[PDB]
């Protein structure tokens, strides 16, 4: 039983960060140097646990969590941070336990002309709580015009689509971005890596 | 008032992205998310 990283990783359609993925791994073993090594990986950092010792680790249960963004909005996919994507988008907790995987996808997330169809959420009224998910579309009310379910003054469509163009600039390319989270309740390691001693 | 400037920010957005301007529409985006969010 090997851990299905493939369908995560190496899957052709990618969501939208504001309707973000998320893939149960548990049942399974995964050798996190095939991984870790470099299929071409702009980022790799890791919170709570070493990189190198991903291997030797076993966890109550796997989520991994797939999306596409901005090569400017990656560092937010981090602990305590703030910005478009980490408020309205996708938050990551303080406490948080796991990897952030990210890599370059401007070869095949830009069209010639511009690939719009990739979401973010622009407005909302407040922050995300971590790992919460907003897929909404009401019409976001900016001011006081009511906005009755219409778009118009102060009354905006709460997602914009990003402009992914392959003249873009590395910051303005789009990446696919992979967050594994690594649990552990009070329960068995269903999730082990591949030199751990079967415990 | 602020209501009136987000709005034309807004447009200003949405029609850089529609000349093809994309990269400056996107980065009007980071300046509306930045303006919206003063509190
Ligand atoms: C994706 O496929 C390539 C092709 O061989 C392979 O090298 C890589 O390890 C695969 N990644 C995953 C996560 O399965």
């Amino acid at each position: 039983n090997l851990c299905p990283f493939g369908e995560v990783f190496n899957a052709t359609r990618f969501a939208s960060v504001y309707a973000w993925n998320r893939k149960r791994i548990s049942n399974c073993v995964a050798d996190y140097s095939v991984l870790y090594n470099s299929a071409s990986f702009s980022t790799f950092k890791c919170y709570g646990v070493s990189p190198t010792k991903l291997n030797d680790l076993c966890f109550t249960n796997v989520y991994a969590d797939s999306f596409v963004i901005r090569g400017d909005e990656v560092r937010q996919i981090a602990p305590g941070q703030t910005g478009k994507i980490a408020d309205y988008n996708y938050k990551l907790p303080d406490d948080f336990t796991g990897c952030v995987i990210a890599w370059n996808s401007n070869n095949l997330d830009s069209k010639v002309g511009g690939n719009y169809n990739y979401l973010y959420r622009l407005f909302r009224k407040s922050n995300l709580k971590p790992f919460e998910r907003d897929i909404s579309t009401e019409i976001y009310q900016a001011g006081s015009t009511p906005c009755n379910g219409v778009e118009g003054f102060n009354c905006y469509f709460p997602l914009q689509s990003y402009g992914f163009q392959p003249t873009n600039g590395v910051g303005y390319q789009p990446y696919r971005v992979v967050v594994l989270s690594f649990e552990l309740l009070h329960a068995p390691a269903t999730v082990c890596g591949s030199n751990s001693e079967n415990l | 008032d602020k209501e009136w400037i987000l709005q034309k920010i807004y447009e200003i957005m949405r029609r850089l992205d529609e000349e093809g301007h994309a990269e400056a529409s996107m980065r009007v985006s980071d300046l509306i998310y930045e303006f919206m969010k003063k509190d």
